Order: C-alpha cells, then sequence, then structure tokens
C-alpha cells in the first residue's frame, strides 16, 4: 500500500527523488507499516485472550 | 561534426535528432583546447 | 541561539551553478568540487 505516498517502492523513492521530500515519503511509509503491525498485534492479543 | 563543408552563417543548417542514443564524451576529442560552454545543463550529467 | 563552533567556506562560482550548493543536489560542482552532507545545518550566502 502506498499509504498516500507517490510510490509504494522504497528504493524507488530513494533513487528517483532527492532527500528533501524523499524523507517525508519514507516517513509516511514507515508510519503506515508500523500502524498496520500494531493493529495486527492488538488483534492477535484479543484472539489470544 | 565531421562533415566536409558547413553552411554559411546566414543560411545556417537545421538538423533534427530523435529516437537515438548519443555518447557526448567523444565530443571531447575534437580539439586539444576548445570551447564547450553549456547553458542550463551540466555537461558531465548529459548522459543521465 | 548559540553555536558550538562556526566554519566559513568561501569561493566564487558561476551564476547558473549557485543552485548546486545544497544537500542532496547533483552535478559537476556538487560532485567533483564541493559536496555538502545530507544532514547539513547552517546558511549559504551568495551574491553577484
Amino acid at each position: 500500500s502506498k499509504f498516500g505516498a507517490i510510490s509504494s517502492v522504497l528504493n524507488d523513492i530513494f533513487s528517483r527523488l532527492d532527500p528533501p521530500e524523499a524523507e517525508v515519503q519514507i516517513d509516511r511509509l514507515i508510519t503506515g507499516r508500523l500502524q498496520s503491525l500494531q493493529t495486527y498485534v492488538t488483534q492477535q492479543l484479543i484472539r489470544a485472550a | 561534426f565531421n562533415a566536409t563543408r558547413f553552411a554559411s552563417v546566414y543560411a545556417w543548417n537545421r538538423k533534427r535528432i530523435s529516437n537515438c542514443v548519443a555518447d557526448y564524451s567523444v565530443l571531447y576529442n575534437l580539439a586539444p583546447f576548445f570551447t564547450f560552454k553549456c547553458y542550463g545543463v551540466s555537461p558531465t550529467k548529459l548522459n543521465d | 541561539l548559540c553555536f558550538t563552533n562556526v566554519y566559513a567556506d568561501s569561493f566564487v562560482i558561476r551564476g547558473d551553478e549557485v543552485r548546486q550548493i545544497a544537500p542532496g543536489q547533483t552535478g559537476n560542482i556538487a560532485d567533483y568540487n564541493y559536496k555538502l552532507p545530507d544532514d547539513f545545518t547552517g546558511c549559504v550566502i551568495a551574491w553577484n
């Protein structure tokens, strides 16, 4: 999932753009993936209970 | 660049170039010392 | 604000190339003459 960024390919974000906004795009990707993993962990905890 | 005769300055030729691959580095072998002024683009990054 | 230490670098460049003095930029000057770190902090003052 692109998570609202221009592309879903991280190394593409590095190669195709300069650091200034590539940092913003990578931050968006990291936040999205971390949130998804957190949601999965919480759902697993509920099922475990 | 290796044509025998170039047109006069007032009747200057016009050449179109498309659908080709250009290796500009060879252009550095024309003369031991020659002008290579480039406007709006760095000469060393014309291959990217 | 207070700064730990201050470094001043001075030179003279072409008008078009002044935009190449920035972190993450590329070109002839940004590569073969003067490279700025990506996490650069500080100011650049350029005048004709």
